[PDB]
């Protein structure tokens, strides 16, 4: 897929989500992370009134 | 402003006058309400401008 395209050799800059992890940081170089992620939880509506 | 954090809540803690609302790092200001028994500090809304 994407990582592999880039390892390819014929890509150089994988503009995208990448979700960095402790071992996928070794066959390619990342830099100063830009957003948050994180699993999260959602439930179905649960706001009636009384 | 205010010259110090810790002299920051102090000045906050004189309750309810003078403030009603800070800014400051979430790294510092969670500990800062994790020492009272009566938690009437609280933390809300969305972090933001991420920092290392
Ligand atoms: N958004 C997004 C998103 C971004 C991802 N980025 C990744 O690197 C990955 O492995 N899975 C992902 C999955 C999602 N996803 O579908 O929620």
């Amino acid at each position: 897929g994407m990582m592999g395209e880039l390892l390819s050799g014929q890509a150089d800059m994988i503009v995208a989500p990448l979700t960095i992890n402790n071992e996928r940081a070794q066959y390619i170089e990342f830099s100063k992370p830009f957003k948050y992620q994180g699993l999260t939880i959602l439930v179905k509506k649960e706001i009636p009134r009384s | 402003n205010v010259p110090a954090t810790p002299d920051g809540v102090e000045y906050l803690k004189n309750d309810p006058e003078k403030l009603d609302a800070f800014i400051m790092d979430k790294a510092l200001l969670d500990y800062e309400v994790s020492i009272d028994a009566d938690c009437k500090l609280l933390t809300v809304g969305k972090p933001f401008a991420i920092e290392g």
